[PDB]
């Protein structure tokens, strides 16, 4: 399925995931297709910053759902 | 995509310049905090040379008026 | 965590540490490279001297910041 990742610059990534992809899988698919390592990133959806380990499905990420990157670029 | 990849590049670029702009301004700040304190350490020993100096010079003066009496007496 | 501590000597010190070390700590890790005791290190950051008892979180030294190192008496 296609999910969208958005910046706060308006920038939008396309995903191609699995319902059953943990958000760090989200993270690696992110760094193969930007170089952004995962380190940095920080993703939120529905209200919430999403963990690790946690499934798509566990966030009730859908098809067409819409996160948010958040970069850690400053102080670490 | 590229554009993701390109802002990231740039925001990358920005920290690390603002990264030598502290490291040089604390470098600066540092040095010349640690030369006004050698120079006050510098400038204290100094005081404690010249209160020595003028200790034993202080001694001298009183040596040769000694110096001089013992002179006229032993010499008949 | 590491960070750097450059001596008047031209030598640079580096050190595995984690932001709330205190600079006493910091100052143990100094000997354990150096040799050089605790009680005879200042430690300067950002034009000041550090105080034994604050953590590196206190004056805000993040990843790769440089320590001035200068000896006492």
């Amino acid at each position: 399925m296609q999910i969208f990742v958005k910046t706060l610059t308006g920038k939008t990534i396309t995903l191609e995931v699995e319902p059953s992809d943990t958000i760090e899988n989200v993270k690696a698919k992110i760094q193969d297709k930007e170089g952004i390592p995962p380190d940095q990133q920080r993703l939120i959806f529905a209200g919430k910053q999403l963990e690790d380990g946690r499934t798509l499905s566990d966030y009730n990420i859908q098809r067409e759902s819409t996160l948010h990157l958040v970069l850690r670029l400053r102080g670490g | 995509p590229g554009e993701l990849r390109r802002e990231y590049e740039e925001e990358i670029s920005k920290v690390a310049a603002e990264r030598r702009a502290s490291e040089e301004e604390e470098n600066k700040a540092s040095e010349e905090y640690i030369q006004r304190l050698l120079a006050e350490e510098e400038e204290e020993e100094k005081r404690q040379a010249e209160k020595r100096r003028r200790a034993m010079e202080e001694q001298l003066k009183s040596d040769e008026e000694l110096a001089r009496k013992l002179s006229i007496d032993i010499n008949n």
